[PDB]
């Protein structure tokens, strides 16, 4: 039951966010690594769920799994920011960019077939993935490219 | 000042409007029910959150106490409806009442953090602990009965209650509570992964 | 639903504008920031027209969903104006939130008179959320 896996992954990424808060509040470092481990596991499971859904044709399910992937990248990015770990932050950015790339493919098919309901859902995932890359970006070169992507996202939604 | 007086007048109007809806639902028990009572309690918790946020900036002690009393009554009712729903075999409705219980306990712990009140803080922890104990009981019951969707819904409430119990442990001086909230969060994630693995096979 | 799909696109539009305005202001792109401000303003205007059209039809559920988008567009508009010290845009956002609050109050009273409790609960929830937005708008001025 993909719907059961979806719901279980939502609980898992929410627990990983809570585990990171409890670890950061207590200042426990081994606890924080245990929270980042769970967020990474959710990202792996969410990508595999979205890929299997995309390979089967259930694109609404794939988009919901990509939202979990984005949320897992958000938890990993916050852990990287609080710990000042650039290697983890790049991995968190790569997960969000992957979620954006998968949502872009779904968005194009929905636009091609005139499926505006699915098209709006895929553009929403695209925006959520960009927010992760924007969250504490402060890389002015990347902010210019993200502005262009947001402007193109504006015209894609307004043209539909 | 006068802007604060306008904000207090707006919040007082929303209170009177919401109390009118409460009066309307109260007069609807004369002919009959459950799902719309829980939704009204959810609105009361949301209203209490907005009231306390307004009172915190204006230094309004009377409005802050009115927000707390509104959250305790919502928590009292939600705990009663959850107990009746379990008695009547409506576990879906019981979990919906437990979520209101956690939400009311969150705003009550925040008021107890903004306004120094040890009795209100221990009250908020007792609510969240009761909701966590029931959510885990319901999760084990639904898991044993093969109701994985209901079990997953209970494990989300379990994590929400443990998330509140942990913030209380960091705000106050308790360290053992931060360990118990950590075990409940691990249990929510562990049992959820098991359900995910069973749903793949 | 045509209008329901229109409301879905408007909510996405104002959320793109919120993120764009946040980033454009951080890098000093006045054109992208002004563009995001115009879109958030147009979304609030289009959401109000859909709410009024839904109120004409008697579709109060659709009207409440349109007014929810109106409140969200007013919140996004007010945050842009606060970051810029733009008094005119902040007053435009406050008047949009005030207008949405008034329409939700009128709909909530009509639903309570009709005994429509399900929709009255949704209207009361939006009434609480709309006042939180309005109060926040009045406070960062």
């Amino acid at each position: 039951s993909p719907r059961l896996v979806l719901r279980a992954l939502e609980n898992m990424v929410r627990a990983a966010h809570t585990l990171a808060e409890i670890a950061r509040d207590n200042g426990n470092e081994e606890w924080l690594e245990r929270a980042a481990r769970l967020a990474e596991e959710v990202a792996r499971r969410a990508e595999e769920l979205a890929r299997e859904a995309r390979e089967k044709g259930d694109l609404e399910l794939a988009l919901k799994a990509l939202q979990i992937l984005v949320n897992a990248a958000y938890v990993l990015a916050e852990i990287a920011r609080d710990r000042g770990n650039e290697e983890l932050l790049k991995k968190a950015h790569e997960l969000a960019r992957k979620a954006a790339e998968e949502a872009q493919k779904i968005a194009e098919q929905a636009r091609y077939e005139g499926n505006l309901e699915l098209f709006n859902k895929a553009l929403r995932i695209l925006l959520e993935a960009i927010r992760v890359l924007i969250e504490h970006d402060d890389s002015e070169e990347a902010a210019r490219e993200l502005i262009r992507r947001l402007e193109e996202l504006l015209e894609q939604s307004r043209r539909s | 000042s006068s802007l604060e007086e306008k904000i207090e007048e707006l919040v007082k109007e929303l209170i009177k409007h919401t109390e009118e809806l409460r009066r309307l639902l109260e007069k609807l028990v004369k002919e009959g029910s459950e799902e719309y009572l829980l939704e009204l309690l959810e609105n009361l918790v949301r209203l209490a959150r907005v009231i306390a946020e307004v009172a915190r900036e204006q230094g309004n002690e009377e409005l802050l106490e009115e927000a707390a009393r509104l959250a305790e009554e919502a928590a009292r009712q939600a705990e009663e409806l959850a107990r009746e729903a379990r008695y009547e075999g409506d576990l879906e409705l019981a979990l919906k009442a437990l979520q209101i219980l956690v939400n009311a306990a969150r705003v009550l712990a925040e008021i107890a953090r903004d306004r120094g009140n040890e009795e209100l803080l221990q009250k908020a922890a007792e609510l969240a602990k009761e909701a966590a104990r029931q959510a885990e009981e319901i999760a084990k019951e639904a898991r044993e009965r093969g109701n994985f969707e209901l079990a997953l819904e209970a494990l989300e409430i379990l994590n929400e209650a443990a998330r509140v119990l942990a913030r209380i442990a960091h705000h106050r001086g308790n360290q053992e509570l931060l360990e118990e909230a950590w075990r409940l969060t691990h249990r929510s994630a562990k049992w959820s992964r098991e359900i995910a693995e069973q749903a793949r096979k | 639903g045509s209008l329901e799909l229109e409301l879905q696109n408007l909510e996405l539009l104002v959320h793109i504008a919120e993120v764009l305005a946040r980033l454009a202001r951080r890098t000093g792109n006045e054109e992208a920031l002004e563009h995001a401000a115009r879109v958030a303003e147009e979304v609030a205007k289009q959401a109000e027209e859909i709410a009024r059209e839904a109120r004409y039809r008697g579709d109060l559920r659709l009207a409440l969903e349109a007014l929810r988008i109106m409140v969200e567009a007013a919140r996004v508009l007010a945050e842009i104006a606060r970051e810029r010290g733009n008094e005119e845009l902040l007053q435009k956002a406050e008047e949009l939130a005030r207008e949405a609050l008034r329409q939700v109050r009128e709909i909530s009273k009509r639903l309570q008179e009709e005994g429509n409790i399900e929709l009255a609960l949704k209207a009361n929830r939006l009434l609480i959320d709309a006042l939180e937005v309005l109060v926040r708008i009045m406070r960062h001025r």
